[PDB]
C-alpha cells in the first residue's frame, strides 16, 4: 500500500473528528423495550409537526406553479374554441 | 477444625489457625452499599473512613491494634487486627466503638475532616482508576434503577450532600445484631472469643430487623465515557450472571476460568493454554484482559474486562472474545474444561487460603450471613470436579448464547462498536 491522499474521513479509532471529552452516552437493548416503542398516541402529534414546519416551502411554490399551469391552459382551450378563433388569428401570427 | 458457629443473641463465628502469628476480630453487617439509596450513596464508605480517622486509630495504636475495614455490595464489615493474646484488647475496643461511643467519632471537626477526605478519595478514583471506574459503571447500567447499581464508594454527588444525621439514619437501621456476625480469624480459639463475648452485657435495639428494598434486576444496556485524551481504552462486558448460592455458582466460575486473564507483557501469560489467545496476539489487539463471574445475593455478572492501546482494532478484540464465548455452548473441548477445573482450584485457593486473617474474616462474615455457614474447600472441590462438559454447555446455553449484554468504558472507545453488533456476536449462524 502506497501513500494515500488525505481527506476528511478515516476509519474507527481515527475517524477524523475532534477529541471527545465530557459527553456520556446511554442505551438499552432492542430486546429490552416495548415492541412498538412509541406508535400512534403522541408519535402522531409529530406527523403534523413534521408537516407544518415545511409545507409552506412546498405549497407556496407548488401553488405559484399550479395556478400558472391552469391559467394558460384555460387560455389555450379558449383560443382553440369557437368563441376564441378571433384572438387566435391575432395572437398566433 | 471445621469452623465454629454458635449464637447466644450475637451470632459468634470463628476459624482457627495454629500456625498463625496473629489473629483478628470484627463484625460484618449483612447490608452493604446496595442497601443504600440514590441520594445517600457512599454512606457506607463514609462510615468506614471515620472508623479509621486518626482519632480512633491513635487510640488502638497505643494498645497495639490495627483496624481493617471494607464495604461490598451485599455486605459491610468492621474488623480489628492484633496479636492473638491481646484478644480482649480487640473485643473491648470493638465494644467501645459500636455500643459505647457514638458522638466521639461523630464530631463536627471529625466528620468534616473525613467527608473532606472521602471526597478527595472518590475524586482520584473516577479520575485516574479507569479499570475499576469502567468496572463500576458496568454495574450502574446492567443493574440500572436497582440495588447493585450504587457504586460502593458512592457518588461525589450524594457524598457532599451527606451530614452526620445521615451516617446515623443508615446506622440505626442497618447496624443491628440481627444483621451482623462477629468473626474470629487467625490464631485464636472459639472458646476464647465466645467466652469474652458473653462476658459483656447490654443490647442495642433488640428485636429490630434492618429494612428491605425492591429486589435487584438486570437489563441489556450500555454507558460510554469516551475520552480521546486518555492513552488507552478500557472496556468491561457481561451478561446476567449467577448469584451466591446458585446451582451453577461453580459451573460459571469454571467458565470464567477457561478464558481467564491475560497480560501481554509477562511472557508467562503469552503461553497460557487459552484458545482465544491464539487470535488476540497476532496484531497485539490489547495489553491485557481478565474474566469473572461476580456473584451477589440476588443477581450476578458473567463477562470480562479489558484495557488496550490498540484503537483501530478494538472491533476485533470484542469479536474474537465474544465468539469464543459461543464455543462454551456448542463446541468446548473437554480437555479445556480440565485445565479449568485445575486452575480454578489454584485460584480459589490463594483466595481462601491466604496467610492473612483479615481476608478470612470478610469471607467468613459474608458467607455465614447469607447461607448461615461457610463451605469448606473440600466441599467446593468436590463440586468443581463433578462438573462435566455438559455442565458448561447447558449453562452457556441459557446464560451466554443470544442474551443481553452490558458494556461500559472510557478512553479511546470510538472504535468500540455499537450495541446491535456486539450483542449480535452472542450467537453464530446455524443451518
Amino acid at each position: 500500500g502506497p501513500p494515500s491522499g488525505k481527506t476528511y474521513m478515516g476509519w474507527w479509532g481515527h475517524m477524523g473528528g475532534p477529541k471527545q471529552k465530557g459527553i456520556t452516552s446511554y442505551a438499552v437493548s432492542p430486546y429490552a423495550q416495548k415492541p412498538l416503542q412509541g406508535i400512534f398516541h403522541n408519535a402522531v402529534f409529530n406527523s403534523f409537526r413534521r408537516f407544518k414546519s415545511q409545507f409552506l416551502y412546498v405549497l407556496i411554490p407548488a401553488g405559484i406553479y399550479w395556478y400558472w399551469w391552469k391559467n394558460g391552459n384555460e387560455y389555450n382551450e379558449f383560443l382553440y374554441s369557437k368563441a376564441g378563433r378571433e384572438e387566435l388569428e391575432r395572437v398566433n401570427v | 477444625a471445621e469452623v465454629t458457629q454458635l449464637s447466644n443473641g450475637i451470632v459468634v463465628a470463628t476459624e482457627h489457625n495454629p500456625s498463625a502469628h496473629t489473629a483478628s476480630v470484627g463484625v460484618v453487617f449483612g447490608s452493604g452499599a446496595a442497601n443504600e439509596n440514590p441520594y445517600n450513596n457512599g454512606v457506607s464508605n463514609l462510615w468506614k473512613n471515620i472508623f479509621l480517622s486518626k482519632e480512633n486509630s491513635a487510640v488502638a495504636a497505643k494498645e497495639g491494634l490495627a483496624l481493617s475495614s471494607n464495604i461490598s455490595r451485599d455486605f459491610q464489615s468492621y474488623i480489628v487486627s492484633s496479636l492473638p493474646g491481646s484478644t480482649d484488647k480487640s473485643l473491648d475496643f470493638l465494644n467501645q466503638s459500636f455500643i459505647q461511643q457514638k458522638a466521639n467519632l461523630l464530631s463536627s471537626s471529625n466528620f468534616e475532616a473525613t467527608k473532606k477526605s472521602v471526597l478527595k478519595q472518590v475524586q482520584d478514583f473516577e479520575d485516574n482508576d479507569h479499570p475499576n471506574r469502567v468496572l463500576e459503571h458496568l454495574h450502574s447500567t446492567a443493574f440500572q434503577n436497582t440495588p447493585l447499581s450504587l457504586p460502593t464508594r458512592g457518588t461525589l454527588e450524594s457524598l457532599e450532600n451527606l451530614v452526620v444525621a445521615d451516617l446515623e439514619s443508615f446506622a440505626n437501621n442497618h447496624f443491628l445484631n440481627s444483621n451482623a456476625v462477629v468473626v474470629g480469624t487467625g490464631n485464636i480459639k472459639h472458646e476464647d472469643l465466645v467466652n469474652s463475648i458473653e462476658s459483656k452485657n447490654l443490647s442495642l435495639q433488640t428485636g429490630t430487623k434492618p429494612v428491605l428494598k425492591k429486589k435487584a434486576a438486570f437489563l441489556g444496556s450500555e454507558v460510554r465515557l469516551r475520552d480521546d485524551t486518555l492513552p488507552k481504552a478500557w472496556i468491561s462486558l457481561a451478561v446476567e450472571g449467577e448469584p451466591v448460592n446458585s446451582p451453577n455458582y461453580f459451573v460459571a466460575k469454571l467458565a470464567a476460568q477457561i478464558f481467564g486473564s491475560y497480560n501481554a507483557f509477562e511472557p508467562a501469560s503469552r503461553l497460557q493454554g487459552i484458545k482465544l489467545l491464539d487470535n488476540i496476539q497476532e496484531y497485539q489487539l490489547c495489553d491485557n484482559f481478565n474474566h469473572f463471574s461476580l456473584s451477589y445475593k440476588d443477581s450476578g455478572l458473567w463477562g470480562f474486562s479489558t484495557a488496550t492501546r490498540n484503537v483501530t482494532m478494538i472491533d476485533d478484540l470484542i469479536h474474537f472474545t465474544l465468539k469464543q464465548w459461543n464455543r462454551l455452548t456448542i463446541s468446548v473441548t473437554d480437555t479445556e474444561v480440565e485445565r479449568a477445573k485445575s486452575l480454578l482450584k489454584l485460584q480459589l485457593g490463594q483466595l481462601y487460603e491466604s496467610g492473612n486473617p483479615v481476608n478470612d474474616a470478610n469471607l467468613l462474615g459474608a458467607e455465614v450471613l447469607i447461607k448461615g455457614s461457610k463451605l469448606s474447600l473440600g466441599e467446593a472441590f468436590k463440586k468443581i470436579d463433578a462438573i462435566t462438559v455438559k455442565d458448561v454447555k447447558a449453562w452457556a446455553g441459557k446464560r451466554l448464547w443470544d442474551q443481553d449484554i452490558a458494556i461500559a468504558g472510557t478512553g479511546q472507545i470510538e472504535g468500540l462498536l455499537d450495541y446491535m453488533r456486539i450483542r449480535s456476536d452472542m450467537s453464530m449462524m446455524r443451518w
